[PDB]
Parts: C-alpha cells; structure tokens; sequence
RNA sequence: GUGAAGACCGGGAAGGGGCGCCCGCCCGUCGAACGGGGAGCCGGCGGAGACUCCGGCAGGCGCGGCCCCCGCGGAGACGCCCGCCCCCCGGCGACGCGCACGGGGACCGCGGCGGGCGGCGCCCCGGCCCGCGAACGCCCCGCAGCCCCCGGACGCCUUGCGCGGAGAGGGGGGCCCGGGGGCGGACCGCGCGUCCCCGGCCGCCCCUGAAAAGCCGGGGGGCGCCGGCCGCGCGCCGUACC
C-alpha cells in the first residue's frame, strides 16, 4: 500500500510538474478515481542569495504522481482538509501557512531532498 | 578558452595635422535650390482646389523629408504629406499636400501660380 | 584529337557530385580524452536517408565534453540501431551494436563497420550498404590487428583504430534488379553525371580510342598497360587475366 | 490472378527472370514486420534500410527489403556470445 | 456574366504564396483576396507531434499568453514526453541510490 | 455502402440488433450481399426472428 | 470596426478617452445606430427604441461632438 | 600559395563584439522585380495613374508622453488580464508525387418573389436583363486529427482502410482546424457539376523531395520588467503603354 499520508511524490503532470509534493490525505477512491490532497513546493526558496518558498495545496490524481521513498512529518491534517482547499478562500491562508512551515524547514537545514529540485534535462 | 586572440591595444582617434577640407562649402540641398518650378496644368489647378496639393519639380537627389522641410522653410506653410515620382524625362516631381489648416490656393497665389 | 569522356570527367564541369540536400559527411565521433580514458554516451535521435548513399545515416546526440551543449554526429547506421538507443563510444565501451570501441578491444570474429585505417581518422573502411569487416587477429607485441576487408583482402591496422560494432544497414540492396532505365536514371541523378553510358565502338575515331570503323570492332586488345598515358588508358587496365572461368 | 501476383504491374515486360526476382523482393519490401520493441506487426519501410513501426513509432535500421537480414541475424548472435565471454 | 478576375500580384507565376480566393465586393465585382500560407504550430522536440494550445499564427502576432502553455517545459515538450523525462530523472537517481549507494552500505 | 452502414449503426445504437449481429451484417455489406436498403431490412427481419 | 457592448462601456470611452465624432443614426428601421469614432476603431451600439437612444445621447453632453443622419 | 608576368589558386592566420569589463577559432550589406518575407481592403475620382490619389475603414512596425505595476484557475489535457537579456536546448520559417474520398469558397444551374424590358400570325405566369455586401474587429461553432479523465474489453470503424491490455468501446472533456454563422464594418430557398484551396488517409521510391534572414518558446543563470492609454512617425527606387 504505497500511497500514504507523509509520502513525498513528484508531480508528473500539470503546472506543478517536476515538483516534489507531500500527501496530507489519501482521498477515498470515488467515481473520479483516486485523488490525494498534496501540499508541495511550487518555487524553491531562492537562488544563491549572497527569498521565500512558494507552495501549492491541491487534490491531485494519484495516477499523476510518482510515489518516492522520501518521508516528512507535517501534521497538516489540522488545517488541510477535503472541505478546506476545495473552498475558494481560506485555502490561500493554508498555502501561506505551508509556505512558512517550509521556509522554516529550509532554514533549519531540514528535509534536503524534498527541498532540492529534480534535474529534468529536456 | 584555448584560442590566442589579439590582445586589446589602444586604438586612437583620427587627428589630422592639416584640415583635409578647409573651407566648408557646397551641396545642392539649398531650400531654394531643391525646389525648382511649380507645374501649371488644368489638371493640377483642381488638385490645390480639392486635394490641397501643389505639385513641384524638385532636385532628383531630394528625399521626401527635404522636400517637406524646404517647402515649409521657403513658403512658410506646413506640409502634411509628400508623394514623389521621378518623371519619365528624369526629373523628380513631388505632390506636396499642405496641412488641412493651410489653404493651398493662398500659397499658390503668393507663389505666383 | 578530341579529349575522351574520362579526360573531361576530371575537370568537374557537369561531372561533379550532386551533393545538394546531402545530410553531411558521415564519420565516427572524434576521439577525445573522455573516449581515450573511458566511454561517452549518445542517444540515437533519427535514422535518416542520405541522397546518394544506399545505406541509412543516423543522428546521435553526444554531451558536449568541451562545453555545455549537445553535439550531434552523423553515423553510418549499423543494422539494429533504433531511435532512443544508447550508443557508447570509447575505450571502456561495451560490445553492443552501434557502440564504437578501439579495434584491439573488440573480440575476434566480430563484424565491424566504419573502421578507421589509421587511428583518429573517424571512419574509412566498411561504409557501404551491408558491407562489414571482421576482427581476425590481435598482435599484442606490435599492437596491430588484422581486419578482413569487405573485398576479402586482409589489412594490418593499429589496435588504436576505432570501429562501430555491427554491419552497415541497407543489406541486400543490389539484389533487386533496377529493371527499368528510369529506375537507374533516379539512382544516378542522386549521385553524379555517370549515365547513360555510351560505348567507344559506337563513337567516332576522334571521340574514343576504340573509335569507329565499318564494323564496330575494338580493333586491338582491350588490355592496356598500367603505364598507358591519360587518353589511352581505356579498356581493361593491367589485366592479370581476362575471360569467364 | 495466378502466377504473377504483384508483378502484373509490369505487364508482358522485363522478362520472366526480372519479374520472378521482383516478386520475391517486392513482396518483402511491401510486407509488414514485427517491431522488436512493441511486438506488433506494424513495421513498414520508409526507405532502403529505414523501417518504422506504425504503432511503436520507433525507427530501426534494417535490410533494404527486410527489417532483419540473414548476415545481420548471424552478427547479433555472434556478438552476444562474444560479449557474454568478455 | 463574365468573371475573369485578372491578377493581383507583381508577377502572374502562381507559386504557393501567390494563391487567391475570390469574393464579391459591396460594389458587385469579384475580388481576388490573397490566401496566405498557414504556418504550423510549434511541434514537440521529441515525438514531433504538434504542441497543444498554440494557434497556427506566426508567434510575432500571438501575444505572450497565446504563444505559451502553462506547464514546466510547456512549449519544448508535450506532457507525455515531460512525464517520461521526469520519471527517468527520479528513477535513475534512485537506481544509483539503491545500487551504488546500497553497494557502499553492503 | 454509406446507406447500409447508417441503417446498421442506427439499429445497433437503438439496440434493435446486437453488437455481434451488427458486425456480421457490417461484414456482409462490404461483401455485396445486400443490393439495397430494402434487401438489408428484409434480411434483418428474418435474422432477428 | 467593433461593437461597443452595453452603453456603460460606450460611456467609459466617452470621458476616459476619445469619442471624437458620434453619429446617432435612425435606420431594423428605427433601431438607432450610435457610431462612436475613437482613434483606434469605430464602435456601434444599436438601441432597439429611439427614446432610449435620445436618453443615451442625453447621458453624453458636450464631451463628444454629436452628428445626426 | 604559385606563375617571367598578366594573373590564377586558397582557412590554419595575433581575423570580433560587449563594457570601461567579460565573452569570442575562422567571410560574405554577392547571388532570385517567380523561392523565404511584419502588415491592405472597399467605394469613388481623371484625357492619360491607382493594392499608389481621395473618402472611409483597418493592419504592421518603431518612437515619445501619461498611468499602472507583478501571476492565478483546472483532476488533467490546458485555460487566462501576457516580462527582459546571456548562454544552451528547441520550434516556426520549411517544402515530393499520385489515385481516390470528404469539407469549404468562387462559378454555374433550377425554382419563387420583387424591379425593368423585347417580341407577338398563333401560344406565352414557358423569352431576355437586374436584385449587391470586402479587408478587418469581436463572440460562437468547426469534420477528421491529436490529447485528458473514468474504467477495463472479442469490439469500434473506411470508399479504401485502420485501431485497441503500450488501454478499445462507452460516457464526459481539452487542443488545432487557410472555414462557416451572428453582430458590427454597411430578395428567399434548393441542387448536380466545374474549378480552386484544404483535411484525414492510403499508395510509391537502389528517387525520400532547399536553405538562411527574421520571429518565438523552454531550461539554467543574472536581472525586473511588462501592460494600458494617448499622440507622432515610416525615408530610398520601380510604377504610362505593348
């Protein structure tokens, strides 16, 4: 049973393709098939410097993601939810919380693989 | 790199010890010399009456900006467009449309045309 | 007293190669420090057709070892090269079809194509359709190798010469009869002005040595010495023997 | 419809030997072969030596009138044995 | 009655550029209107298939949003080619990680 | 061929004929069995009975 | 030579930018063709009934030169 | 470099661009009024001129002013008010021929009605003529093709085919379509053909059917643009007639 909350995956289709993403919830398989709520990194912190990390929260189709070994323990179930994110508004605040939570993790030199970019080369 | 390239020498400015051209004189771009003669035809009388255009034979070496600036300088009246043809007989002939405010018949009368 | 057609052909007016729309000069990847030490890697991007060649060419992309781009090379395609194949090249290359290895490194009995005669020549032998060479013997005291040339002659070549594993694709091309004179017009339009071929016996004495008499005869032996001067070296040249056998 | 199946185009022309030879080669040139990669019978020839799968979408180098050739099938087999040895 | 149309170009030579469609004008006369060659849309670097989303107009007159697709490698590649390139890079790194790095451990 | 294929598809869409009957009838239409729409329609009435 | 969708858009062009010469036209007969000319394009608003057209023209004032045909 | 020269032959040469500082081996402001190319239509006006004048109506490319100022939505295919340089990686430009088959446009034809004629010894609602709508802006539709999502098959389809566990059918969607419709600019129906352009195929080759300017994506770096509005500008030569 690979798909698990706490699992890093690479988005392989969409505006966020080639970006790492951690699953906050594995959605009930429905008529639409199996989706999952993933909170990931849209834009990495910054360049070499001498600034912030943009993030995305979305219900991606599990069949558009690649399960990877990487872990991560972000509670997230406390704010990210099926009703939240689906609701327009409120979700922008959860993206802003996730942005900060990620920036904190980069500054403490934590989860280097999730915060590193996959080198797709044409 | 692996290429040896000529190494960035000074490159000076031309400094002639004597002037190559002492007196500065010449050209044909005199405003009065670019404009030659206005052409009087019954067909062209209608053109200043309806199209506000005076047709002039001009110097073949004259660009349309020059024909406009000198008509403006010599006849003291604004120009809107110049359309120019080199005539079968060798001479440039510019159709000069005076600005909508300016009335060509007045400029033609002052011209003597 | 007219210059014969062979004499005219050397001038190159009307008789040069029809090189227009030709993909390029097919050659192996040039030897570099990376190949001498180990193996580079190239994906095969396109198997294409060259205008006069009867064998397909191949566009393979190689990492730019000097800089940051991707360098594309034109390779005679060995049979079996497929789009997206990994063509390795170098002295640590493995023995698979399309890979370029130094001839000493290639085990004996291996069919090889685009072999270099002298090391670093990027291909000289075994380039036509179906043609191949064979690794015969390695002399590890002279660092030389014997290659069976496609004509069956055997040539000692340096073991540092490079060749592509496999045999040139396009095999069995000459089996099909051209059948028509038009089918042949197309073959030569892509190559050079070498057709239609007129016999000297039909021509006049001024136009050819075989020339013209009342009964279309050669009139003297076709066999001509190796040292026959320009306009005279026409017919069979330095023939060791003649006739069917 | 009888002995000259695909060589009827030529008509009563070019002689029997050429037509018989063409019937073997032309049948092989116009044939559909199995993609080594997708294992489907959709490989067809685009030009001599160039064979493209119409399902796999892969172009492979091959014999002028066959995807694979008898000398080449021998060569791959010798190369594998020799490669297994070295 | 007659609809000859004459020619609207400098030379009559009908090349691929000099093709003309015919319409009737507000003044009841037939007008040769030039039909220009439709340039092709961008085609994927691998695959060779048309990239989805970009109209077949020269990119000079196509704004910025209409000459682009919202994905990483949007115009160079189609989605399937990118989905395969991404997987190769993840899968290949992990092959060294679960082979050469696993060999360092074992 | 267009007239016969349209009638056969309409019957398959309407579920008057089964998927296998449509394909058997579709193949015999290419084989020239049915001279016209009436010939196909009569054959279907006997086929369905 | 587009159509100005809805009168408010026709009015935002009147004050913000150029309305140059408007031509209120009575034809379809009686539907009013209000042709505003701006430097870039001529925009046309057809009002179904004349009373509305006079009220639309009455909405504009000395801002745009008005012609009638 | 070579030849007594006139001259002929030619990469192995310390061969440039930014910026006051890095990058960089090395030519074509030659060659096509049929190839590539940023963008034009209608109505009028003269004895001779018009894609050129004039009136309208657009479009391209720059330049200045003035304001504004940095990503969102979708499950995905992608959709939207749109950033630039440098290096790479690409794309467009950019392409064979043929039988068919379809789809558009122009033409043609047949009716009706509305407006004009002509003939007529007999007949005649049966003859003749006219009834027009451009570039361009929007908004919507557009076969085939190509992709997405669900799901897991003896089916789906063409004139011919072809297709499917590397995902068919079915059901929902996206994209492209030299096109049509509506509204602007500003008489109605129906048909078989003709031509021309296009579409998806399929066939054919020991034949595989130009290139480059120009424009634009994408990756990485470095920077911040960009838009909206309003003005203005567009030089040189050819242009009669046969």
């Amino acid at each position: 049973p690979i798909i698990k909350p706490g699992l890093v995956c690479i988005v392989l289709q969409g505006r966020h393709a080639g970006k790492k993403a951690v699953i906050v919830e594995a959605l009930p398989h429905n008529e639409r098939g199996s989706y999952a709520i993933v909170a990931g990194i849209a834009a990495l912190p910054r360049r070499i410097t001498n600034g912030r990390v943009r993030s995305f929260v979305k219900c991606m189709n599990v069949n558009h993601l690649m399960p990877t070994s990487c872990r991560l323990e972000n509670n997230y179930k406390d704010f990210i939810s099926t009703q939240t994110v689906a609701d327009v508004t409120k979700r922008r605040e959860i993206i802003e919380t996730v942005n900060k939570d990620f920036q904190r993790r980069i500054l403490e030199h934590r989860d280097t693989w999730f915060f590193t970019k996959l080198p797709i080369d044409a | 790199n692996v290429h040896f390239f000529r190494p960035k020498t000074l490159v000076h400015k031309k400094a002639p010890l004597y002037p190559r051209n002492p007196i500065k004189k010449g050209s044909w771009d005199d405003p009065c010399d670019l404009l030659r003669y206005p052409i009087k035809t019954d067909e062209n009388t209608t053109q200043i009456e309806k199209n506000n255009t005076i047709v002039f034979i001009v110097d073949r070496r004259a660009s349309k900006p020059e024909i406009r600036k000198a008509f403006e300088t010599v006849f003291e009246t604004k120009v809107a467009r110049v359309n120019t043809l080199i005539t079968p007989l060798g001479l440039k002939k510019a159709f000069i449309r005076l600005a909508p405010d300016v009335q060509a018949m007045d400029v033609a009368s002052k011209m003597g045309l | 007293g007219r210059r014969i057609r062979v004499q005219r052909k050397g001038a190159g007016s009307v008789f040069r190669a029809h090189v227009a729309r030709r993909l390029g000069a097919a050659k192996l990847r040039a030897n570099d420090f990376a190949e001498r030490t180990g193996s580079v890697r190239g994906v095969v991007k396109a198997i294409l057709h060259d205008r006069g060649r009867g064998a397909p060419l191949a566009r393979v992309q190689f990492p730019n070892m000097r800089g940051e781009g991707r360098v594309n090379e034109l390779f005679i395609a060995p049979e079996g090269m497929y789009t997206g194949q990994e063509v390795f090249s170098g002295n640590k290359a493995t023995l698979h079809i399309g890979n370029i290895l130094p001839v000493g490194n290639i085990p004996e009995g291996t069919y090889v194509c685009n072999v270099e005669e002298k090391p670093m020549d990027r291909g000289c032998l075994a380039r036509a359709s179906g043609t191949y060479c064979l690794v015969v013997a390695h002399n590890m005291e002279t660092n030389k190798t014997r290659i069976r040339l496609p004509s069956g002659q055997k040539k000692l070549i340096s073991s540092k010469a490079r060749a592509m594993i496999g045999l040139v694709a396009g095999g069995g091309r000459t089996d099909k009869p051209l059948l028509k004179a038009g089918n042949a017009y197309h073959k030569y339009k892509a190559k050079r002005n070498c057709w239609p071929v007129v016999r000297g016996v039909a021509m006049n004495p001024v136009d050819h040595p075989h020339g013209g008499g009342n009964h279309q005869h050669i009139g003297v032996s076709s066999c001509v010495p190796r040292n026959a001067v320009p306009g005279q070296k026409v017919g069979l040249i330095a023939a060791r023997r003649t006739g069917c056998s | 419809t009888k002995k000259v199946g695909l060589t009827g185009k030529y008509g009563t022309r070019y002689g029997r030997a050429a037509r018989k030879q063409l019937l073997k080669i032309e049948t092989s040139q116009k044939a559909k072969y199995t993609c080594p990669f997708c294992a489907k019978d959709k490989v067809r020839r685009t030009a001599c030596g160039i064979w493209t799968c119409r399902s796999c979408s892969k172009t492979m180098a091959g014999g002028a009138y066959s995807l694979h050739t008898e000398p080449a099938n021998a060569a791959r087999a010798t190369i594998r044995r020799l490669r297994l040895a070295r | 009655a007659d609809c000859r149309v004459t020619c609207r170009f400098h030379s009559t030579y009908r090349t691929r550029s000099k093709i003309v469609r015919y319409k009737r004008t507000p003044g009841n006369r037939l007008t040769s209107l030039r039909v220009k060659k439709l340039p092709n849309a961008p085609h994927c670097a691998e695959t060779g298939k048309q990239i989805h989303g970009i109209p077949r107009v020269i990119p000079q007159h196509l704004t910025r949003q209409q000459r682009k697709v919202s994905r990483p490698y949007g115009g160079k590649l189609c989605g399937s080619a990118l989905r395969a390139h991404i997987l190769e890079s993840f899968l290949n790194e992990e092959n060294q990680a679960l082979r050469e790095i696993a060999a360092q451990t074992a | 061929q267009r007239v016969l294929r349209r009638l056969l598809s309409r019957y398959r869409d309407d579920e008057k004929i089964d998927r296998h009957l449509y394909e058997t009838l579709y193949a015999k239409a290419k084989g020239n069995m049915f001279k016209n729409k009436r010939v196909l329609l009569e054959h279907i009435v006997g086929m369905q009975k | 030579p587009n159509t100005i969708t809805e009168e408010n858009l026709m009015k935002m062009i009147a004050d913000g930018r150029g309305k140059k010469l408007v031509v209120k036209s009575c034809s379809l007969q009686g539907k009013v063709k209000l042709k505003l000319r701006t430097a870039k394009y001529l925009y046309t608003l057809t009002v179904p009934n004349a009373d509305d057209a006079k009220s639309i023209v009455k909405g504009c004032k000395d801002k745009v030169e008005v012609q009638y045909v």
